[PDB]
C-alpha cells in the first residue's frame, strides 16, 4: 500500500532524531 | 514549567499530504516541488 | 519486483532533515519555513 509506509514513516524520523541524535 | 519537551500537532497530517501528492502527481523534482506545495498552503488554510 | 515503480528511495532522509531543524530551530511558522528551507535547498547544491 502507500498510507501504510508514509504512516511509520514520521514515526522513525521522530525517534532518530531526539534520541541524542543517534 | 522547566524540563520538558513540546511536540506541536500538525506536522503528522502536513507531511502525509506531501507524501501523497509526490507519490502521487510524480513531480520532476520534489525540492522545487517542496517549494511549489509550501508556499500555496499559506492561502489554503484559512 | 513484480509491477513496476515502488516506494522511491531518498525521501525519508528529506524528510527526517526538516523534522530535525524544525524541533530545534522551532520556528514560529513551519510553513514559511518549509518554503524558506526548500527553496534555498535548489540553490546550496548549485
Amino acid at each position: 500500500l502507500l498510507i501504510e509506509t508514509a504512516s511509520s514513516l514520521v514515526k522513525n524520523a521522530i525517534q532518530l532524531s531526539i534520541e541524542q541524535l543517534v | 514549567h522547566m524540563g520538558h519537551i513540546q511536540i506541536p500537532p500538525g506536522l503528522t497530517e502536513l507531511l502525509q499530504g506531501y507524501t501523497v501528492e509526490v507519490l502521487r502527481q510524480q513531480p520532476p523534482d520534489l525540492v522545487d516541488f517542496a517549494v511549489e506545495y509550501f508556499t500555496r498552503l499559506r492561502e489554503a488554510r484559512r
